[PDB]
DNA sequence: GAAAGCGACCGCCAGGGGCACATTT
DNA sequence: TTGTGCCCCTGGCGGTCGCTTTCTTT
């Protein structure tokens, strides 16, 4: 999976861009943690992301980070309280 | 990637980039919950519920086609996303239907990829009707026979399967609209939304769904898809139910309120469309590589490999199975 | 016969065998307007309003679209349902391309259309009313398509040639020159032909036609040709007429912009004000010849398009709208 | 290299834990977010970390994820505002 | 292994729960006490005597980390070594072969064999055309006292210091290496590979459970060690020897040095910081092994010695020590 | 001439050429001079300036950091210094039967009398051995002699019935499992005996894991077990008895564990036994220091050659 | 009715300030 | 001038609930 971490300051002009990160991370992924999106997605839909997220930021006073989790990668992670990583047909 | 959706009161908002959905258990009522586009390859609603008019303009610029649906699965419409501009496909489409000599050269094609299915279904979950019926096909001189060539092989495959469902149920008459059985009435959930996957094939493919092949097409039913349906009839609708009645809803379900009705209850739909993911989310090998084309593609396939075949001059394989 | 919402804060629902409006506000205790069935088979958002889903599950079921459009008439999108008659529509749309004499007699009537509505135009903005006397006829006495591409080619360079008369002094023109514009002119020109563009796609995708198959306009690039049929009679008096007055209150050369690589766009400001006059223009028309009095331009497209749908299957009639 | 992210409540009884799982993790890696440590390290240290990690928690209110990542996987970790992982000896 | 490393001589390594926390401000502000992992590191070294806390101590040990302790200059001094091993007879082979000069002899003879040809295989690298220790290799074994072969080790060791005028350069000069202090500028930065050399030797004798004072070449009756130089001393002209020249020729060329209180041209620090930095990078290189395909760093080369000297001396295997050319 | 450090309220400095230990938490600073010392014990957990671990390394000197009971944690070793003469005569030692038995009938003659000392101390009936101590003296090969250290225990262990009486029952020796409450109690003083006795084994020089008497296996630490005989009975058989007659009854037990309350009760009684002695030569001690003592008589009878005469009351 | 744009009540994140502690087969 | 917790309260993060302006664009 495509893991994506923001930890972006608590100034009412920062706020504005962490929020709407995270609106934008709810389009392309699964909520996992406070500040950790699990995104499964191909390259056709992450540059969509990518360029949305450049013309977005201020990498002078942000913090960003991705990881990059190829399928048989993902199979070994452990997990304790939340559940496990899954891609599949939603429905409710 | 594909959305079903059930509950009728959901408004299904549109937030930044996603859509929040919300639901309505008793507590207050308005519980939501995100859900993310461009993840999504296609909607699917099962009841009438509520879409925001401004989300229609986010999932018709992705290509998420939102079909309509009803309780019991038997569709009725769908909104798609922009149209297809290969109006030169559409022409040689309809002047090799108003040219008799090449529809039944293509009607021959549709059908021996249904009736080789039909056999090979049944060897593969055991019997041995249809063996010398696919070949007289071919040998035929015109269309009105083949219909009724079709009809009889259905009227065999529909009556020659009761050897292998069991005591539980019994299938001695078929008819179409009215749900007199619950499988019969299976057979219009998947014979609905089986034209869910294909209705959005033929789009991406700039392909015509009202002008026919083998349905003639002064019905006012797409006549394209109902053609090409019969290939998959087979294959998605069917061994699907057939895969979902090995021991899962065999009974103990299926309200028979309104006499001349059989619904379905709930946990069993959430079920159904697990199932159906497993159909179209698994891969057959097809004989062109040792493993390609899964299986909802090769609804997509077949529809570009027509577009070819009307522009390319190429051959029309079907797909046969074994 | 088509519940229209131009209103975008309305909400239609059943009630208890049928539909039932509520404009202009809070589901409670305002504005209602109820409408039944057995005279509605179309429905058109025309704005975003919202809908209760219970409203079009009862529409899918017996052949009612639902065209999701802009408050201003873009097209969306569509929610066809299952049971439709358009299939004989597209079989005539085809038959009809395919066999030259049902093509030629119905692009006669688009060129016709056109050059009347030119023709009136040039009298509307009365000028000397000399500009080309008789180029009607000369169309429908002729047999050939070759013949009719000629004459409109020919008209609209002996057009477009006497504007230059009608504008004066401060707006030079020379001719139509599309995409890029070399002129301020055929820049509003080429953007005002495009608001068009959006109504008649919405008319096209209503009326069930295939846009991309075309008759005068031959079908290739991929070109919505059956919108371009349609345009031709349209263009003079909705376009080229809006720019006419637009230029003798409103913008003038302080807003274009430079020459970028040649092409003169417009300022942030007239694209929102030139529809100040483009809304406007299409809410109008009290239907000069004595036919009919309620109508308006922004529907006329609808209408037109369907008229051609009836000629293809009901063998009616094609008149082009006239002044 | 190994990665580790935790999300406890605020109970006085469950802000201990936090406190003690940075001055866990403190000793057994690096640090990159707040909730998140990167930590590269070898499997017995797993052994004596995952021993005191599953020794500190309850799980009905406790949420921690574990995500293993060799190198051919970390070296793709596109950022923007942030130096990319790495683990040596250090000089003072 | 992510080593660590200190040198400013007023700081304090305090314990959280699990790690360290090491403070170096000095009362401009709170300290900066900046933490730092400890259950990570394999080894630890002290340069300028820092204050370290008492309960550190213990933990460090708990785990496996060695503490050392040098000076400013990077003279040896002492070291607190963690649990040491249980083998102890493998430690009374290292004796009962140690009194049998019948054995020490043959394997001493090895300890040279693989330190002279070392010396040769790296000469013919920098340059040397001839600088012939090729022939005392050989006159080795012929040999059969431990004075015969001491003697040879001596002579070897000026055949090898009398060639480096010609093979540093006109800015140092290097006549002879002195017993007494740094008086040669050079020859202050040995001691501090010389001495830092002991460093990662002084525990891998620990890791194998030999006991450090019972060797084969260095008489044990000064209580110096024997298995901690006589084990460093094959390393002395490859980990120790070319991290100098390494460093003596695109780095610290000159104005990074001192003299005072005897002449005794040191070292300086913002230089330190960069020797040390040579030292983990030359220990870390990988070097393919010479014997098999290995492919494994310094830093296990000699925590590997030193296990095969203890089977040499439990499973009679035979001994073969590095060579490189 | 050893400077020793018993509180973590301490700092140790160098100022000015000579040792400086602060203590009284600042309070009781008492200048102290080099070059008569030749060990260092850190007993608690103090801090220490590094600028004295240079000037304690540099010099030749150790220093040794320990726990306020006793429990060995580390030591700091200086590059030179006369460890290797001893540890080749222990060696040469282990393999040289003379001195080998010469020692182990040391040990064994400080078992015994200090078992004959303690039914003394605890006046039995003046009935336990009568002569065990000389007999050793009079063999000349070990298995004579180890065959009598197990007599005297049994002979040792048996007369504890009348000594305690039925509050707590006793016929012998069993260790893991200790299948009764005070084979237990022994079991954990024996061991706890086993940290000083390491530390004061690590401070002389000594291998623990190579010894004389306990013949050295799975690293165990002969060079300990031999040095623990001398003791096992004034330390730890002392302690016992001296809480078995006040306190610690069959509540306190488990079934064979030991209560959490019990676990520092115990060490109310060794720790406080391990602050006093009185000697025999007079001189002050703390039965703790006798450990490095005769450690380092021990280090000396290999080097010098003094005799090694073990502790008795 | 519907989108996006702000401006505050409470579940997660950490360094900092004091003041109870300290023995162990 | 040596750790290990157990408070408050000051403080740079993290997201939701509840509130005035927008809507129409080759």
């Amino acid at each position: 999976l495509y893991l994506i971490i923001y930890d972006v300051p608590a100034t009412k002009a920062g706020n504005k861009r962490r929020t709407r990160l995270f609106d934008l991370l709810s389009g392309y992924g699964k909520w996992r943690q406070f500040s950790v999106f699990e995104c499964f997605l191909s390259v056709k839909q992450f540059a969509k992301l990518q360029t949305a997220m450049e013309k977005l930021i201020k990498l002078d006073e942000d913090a960003v980070c991705i990881y990059v989790l190829d399928e048989n990668t993902v199979q070994r992670t452990i997990t304790y309280g939340t559940p496990q990583p899954e891609k599949p047909g939603s429905i409710i | 990637s594909t959305l079903y959706l059930t509950q009728p009161d959901a408004v299904l908002s549109k937030k930044h980039e996603a859509f929040h959905v919300a639901l309505k258990q008793e507590d207050g009522s308005w519980k939501k919950q995100p859900i993310p586009a461009q993840t999504l390859e296609d909607i699917v609603l099962l009841g009438y519920p509520s879409i925001t008019g401004e989300a229609l303009g986010y999932a018709l610029e992705l290509g998420l086609p939102v079909h309509y649906l009803t309780q019991f699965g038997k569709y009725v419409g769908s909104a798609l996303p922009s149209e297809s501009r290969n109006g030169q496909l559409r022409l040689a489409q309809f002047r090799a239907h108003e040219d008799p000599i090449q529809r039944l050269d293509i009607v021959k094609a549709f059908v021996k990829g249904k009736v080789h299915n039909q056999y090979n279904l049944l060897y593969r979950r055991g019997q041995v009707p249809l063996k010398g019926r696919g070949k007289l096909v071919m040998r035929q001189q015109t269309l009105e026979q083949v219909r009724g060539i079709e009809g009889l092989a259905a009227r065999e495959y529909f009556a020659s399967w009761q050897e292998m469902l069991g005591h539980e149920w019994t299938f001695t008459g078929r008819f179409r609209r009215p749900p007199t059985d619950p499988v019969n009435a299976l057979l219009s959930f998947g014979y609905g939304l089986l034209r869910t996957q294909v209705t959005a094939a033929v789009h991406i493919a700039g392909l015509d769904p009202y002008i026919g092949f083998l349905h003639e097409t002064t019905r006012g039913q797409p006549a394209m898809i109902l053609d090409l349906m019969e290939e998959f009839r087979a294959l998605v609708a069917d061994s699907v139910v057939l895969t979902v009645l090995k021991q899962r809803e065999i009974q103990r379900q299926d309200f028979t309120e309104s006499l001349g009705a059989f619904r379905l209850t709930d946990s069993a739909t959430k079920t159904f469309l697990g199932a159906f993911d497993r159909k179209l989310s698994s891969e057959f090998k097809h004989p062109i590589f040792n493993y390609k084309c899964t299986y909802r593609r090769a609804i997509e396939l077949q529809a570009r490999l027509l577009a070819r075949h009307l522009q390319e001059g190429v051959v029309y394989e079907p797909l046969v199975i074994r």
